[PDB]
RNA sequence: AACUUCAUCUACG
């Protein structure tokens, strides 16, 4: 009557990409620690833009887009940070949010690429992951660009600007023993990397009694937060949403009492 | 209000109920020129 | 695998790129809506458009 | 019009690609090589840059309105 | 109800402005119906 | 507290 004792092993770890298998799991906690991968990890993208001048080809909420989909340093003060709507203060502040600057001008010939470097910020953490840049516009001589931007906290399921990770891979029984999908001519099928089978047995015997453990995960990162940092924030943000619906159930409870 | 040429790119301010021609080229056609006030722009 | 549950998806699915064109018809320019507005003149009848 | 920063499917940075994959292209890497050596592993990022349309540099042949 | 003689027209009706409207432009013009123009001709002649 | 008509053409299911 009570939840299963997880165990992780990390198979790779580079600053790119954490792969990890967990076993002993469900498959709706595994499919759910994903989900929050994707969607429910806090991160720090730009959010609100000002152009003061801009001649470039691109128009302004195009350039705006772009700028948004930069990302940002987010690996330690996006915990600290709080959201826009949790500050008192009216509107953004260092506590709320990272103010950015751009003041690019194409006085020379040669075709100018503003790049993400030149985004300039105020608090030094917060950098557009440069430590070749993403390219926000190419500018014409005599064409110019100068903005001003805030930076705030959020997670992906408000908009993908705030995704921290590009491809979540997520595979469970690599070998079709449950007979989860069900192949038509299983030769036909390519082995999975996780396969354990030999090239002659294109699918395992089928288990009636198994159950979807042992679960492989890569993720990799967008360069915002760590790779190793996106999988302990999600599952640190899952365990505090069910301890807020377990605090709002036990005061529903007494009420009801 | 103050409009850029079309072709030479030159400001030049024009009171109302005056024929538009840059001075300078002549070109008809002037362009406004962008608002001093500033619109906010999600990145969304 | 299903996205809701993380189950397999029992019938393998045909996934491939394909080159697709947003048409120029979008709903914004055809939801309508009339409720007591302006009338012809001629048939004193709610307006065409 | 310009590289889309993000792959749509994924959403892996393929905006600061586009200049090297050029360079590569130029070098004598087959399109396919030069994705490679980017990093562009899946099909969905490869996407991105083999059927990117660069009209940017059609763009900046007309000249500013404002110099 | 109908006489044969009413049949024949020996005084022509001429409809309320109502069916006949008068259309606007800017309140620079005043486009008269294509039955305003008629009525006019028909005057015209019968003054004649 | 509030903007005409004709005519044509082009699209939509
Ligand atoms: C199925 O019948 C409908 C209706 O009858 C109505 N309709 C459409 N055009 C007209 C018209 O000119 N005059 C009248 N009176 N009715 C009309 O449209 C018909 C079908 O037309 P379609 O054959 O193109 O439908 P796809 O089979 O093409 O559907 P896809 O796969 O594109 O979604
Ligand atoms: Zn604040
Ligand atoms: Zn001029
Ligand atoms: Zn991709």
């Amino acid at each position: 009557p009570y939840a299963n004792q997880p165990t992780v092993r990390i198979t790779e770890l580079t600053d790119e990409n954490v792969k990890f298998i967990i076993e002993n799991t469900d498959l709706a906690v595994a499919n759910s620690i994903r989900r929050v991968f994707i969607a429910e990890v806090p991160i720090i993208a730009i959010d609100w833009v000002q152009i003061d001048a801009n001649s470039s080809v691109l128009h302004d909420e195009f350039i705006a887009h772009r700028l948004g989909l930069i990302p940002l340093t987010s690996d330690d003060i996006v915990d600290k940070l709080q959201y826009s709507r949790d500050c008192t203060c009216e509107e953004f502040c260092p506590e709320c949010s990272v103010e950015f600057t751009l003041d690019v001008r194409c006085n020379e010939d040669q075709t100018r690429h503003v790049t993400s470097r030149d985004l300039i910020s105020n608090s030094p953490r917060v950098i557009p992951v440069t430590s070749d840049d993403i390219l926000i516009v190419k500018l014409r001589k005599g064409q110019e660009l100068r903005l001003r931007a805030y930076a705030k906290k959020g997670f992906g399921k408000e908009h993908a600007k705030w995704n921290p990770t590009a491809g979540v891979a997520f595979e469970y029984d690599p070998d079709n023993a449950l007979r989860h999908t069900v192949y038509p001519k299983p030769e036909e099928w390519p082995k999975s990397e996780y396969s354990e089978l030999d090239e002659d047995e294109s699918q395992a015997p089928y288990d009636p009694n198994g159950k979807p453990e042992r679960f492989y995960y890569n993720v990799e990162s967008c360069g915002s937060l760590r790779p190793e940092t996106i999988v302990l924030s999600a599952l640190s943000g899952l365990k505090k949403k069910l301890s807020d619906l377990q605090t709002q159930l036990s005061h529903e409870i007494q009420s009801d009492v | 209000m103050i409009y850029i040429c079309g072709e030479c790119h030159t400001e030049n301010e024009i009171k109302s109920r005056d024929p538009i021609r840059c001075r300078e080229c002549g070109y008809r056609i002037m362009y406004k020129k962008r608002t001093k006030r500033l619109v906010v722009f999600d990145a969304r | 695998y299903n996205g809701f549950t993380g189950r397999k998806i029992t019938s393998q699915i045909f996934i491939g790129p394909t080159y697709y064109q947003r048409l120029k018809h979008m709903v914004d320019d055809k939801i309508h809506s009339r409720a007591r507005g302006p009338i012809q003149i001629l048939n004193r009848q709610p307006m065409e458009g | 019009m310009i590289i889309p920063v993000r792959c749509f499917t994924c959403g892996k940075i393929v905006g600061n690609k586009w200049e090297a994959y050029l360079g590569l292209l130029q070098a004598e890497y087959t399109e396919g090589d030069a994705l490679d050596a980017l990093g562009l592993k899946r099909y969905c990022c490869r996407r991105m840059l083999l059927a990117h349309v660069d009209l940017i540099e059609k763009l900046l042949n007309y000249a500013p309105l404002e110099k | 109800y109908a006489r044969p003689e009413w049949m024949i027209v020996t005084v022509l009706p001429v409809p309320p402005l109502s069916v006949r409207p008068a259309v606007v432009m800017q309140g620079s013009a005043r486009n008269q119906d294509d039955l305003t123009h008629k009525l006019a001709d028909i005057v015209k002649i019968n003054n004649q």
